[PDB]
């Protein structure tokens, strides 16, 4: 995260950090949307340009975390994956449409002060919510800038985007299961996702019910906090209808 | 620069 | 969950966090 500020313990306690098991190391932002399910960008687990078509034993998620690098005893928990499942329509050719993927855990994990799912739109919350100049929050543990590395979970609150304004910043085609959200040159203010952040969660807290709910997936971006760019993020409500016919299935 | 994580997990 | 989105450390104690209300003056409509 580029240009935000510590977290506060317990501010994201659906938070996932993605974890490679050899060589150990961070690999993506992931959240947490109940016992035994966690949601993620599927670039984070299948992008065949990188050479990357990760497997359920190669990986980690770890859960109640706050610190970036230690192992937090007797608050973090770290589970297995029982099976990943990547969108069938991802586009990673060409854009990263449909840049969603899931992972069942082997067993359910056990909710506490730090650990705790977070809400799903649903078509109401989505209209009323995701309108230019609306903020949400992005939270991870990747990079503090483009060109280090933080010592605990980095928070940024940032605006939605117009349509147009989003496409008119890129080249690449954007579809209607993006969204995009930063701040302009003009308007003074900074921040944004950076390498290491992608997969975790764009978060908004409801007005109507005080209930946070994840809009988004940090999904990609050219560059980091570059004036005239902004963060791409999957648009969670329009691919849920496939999240639902995942779980209800597996 | 990770902390060792337990090996009950790997 | 019925208890899906209520922070154990913020909502559920009635604690604010130091930036959510950013987001609430971002919410012009209703
Ligand atoms: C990814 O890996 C799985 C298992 O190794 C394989 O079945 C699948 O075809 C691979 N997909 C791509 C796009 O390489
Ligand atoms: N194929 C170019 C590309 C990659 C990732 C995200 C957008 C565009
Ligand atoms: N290029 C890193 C990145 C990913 C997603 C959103 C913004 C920035
Ligand atoms: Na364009
Ligand atoms: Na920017």
């Amino acid at each position: 995260i580029v240009e935000g500020s510590d977290a506060e313990i317990g501010m994201s306690p659906w938070q996932v950090m993605l974890f490679r098991k050899s060589p150990q190391e961070l690999l993506c932002g992931a959240s947490l949307i109940s016992d035994r399910w966690v949601l993620t960008a599927a670039h984070c687990l299948l992008y065949p340009p990188w050479d990357k078509n990760f497997t359920e034993n190669d990986l980690l998620v770890r859960i109640g975390k706050h610190s970036r690098t230690r192992y937090e005893r007797n608050i973090e928990k770290i589970s297995m994956l029982e099976k990943i499942y990547i969108h069938p329509r991802y586009n990673w050719r060409e854009n990263l449409d449909r840049d969603i993927a899931l992972m069942k855990l082997k067993k359910p994990v056990a909710f506490s002060d730090y650990i705790h799912p977070v809400c799903l739109p649903d078509r109401e919350t989505a209209a009323s919510l995701l309108q230019a100049g609306y903020k949400g929050r992005v939270t991870g543990w990747g990079n503090l800038k483009e060109t280090g590395q933080p010592s605990v979970l980095q928070v940024v609150n940032l605006p939605i985007v117009e349509r147009p304004v989003c496409k008119d910043s890129t080249r690449i085609r954007i579809t209607d299961n993006m969204f995009c959200a930063g701040y302009k040159p003009d308007e003074g203010k900074r921040g944004d996702a950076c390498e290491g952040d992608s997969g975790g969660p764009f978060v908004m807290k409801s007005p109507f019910n005080n209930r946070w709910y994840q809009m988004g997936i940090v999904s990609w971006g050219e560059g980091c906090d570059r004036d005239g760019k902004y963060g791409f993020y999957t648009h969670v409500f329009r691919l849920k209808k496939w999240i639902q016919k995942v779980i209800d299935q597996f | 620069d990770f902390e060792e994580i337990p090996e009950e997990y790997l | 969950e019925a208890d899906c989105g209520l922070r154990p450390l913020f909502e559920k104690k009635s604690l604010e966090d130091k930036t959510e209300r950013e987001l609430l003056e971002s919410y012009i409509d209703g």
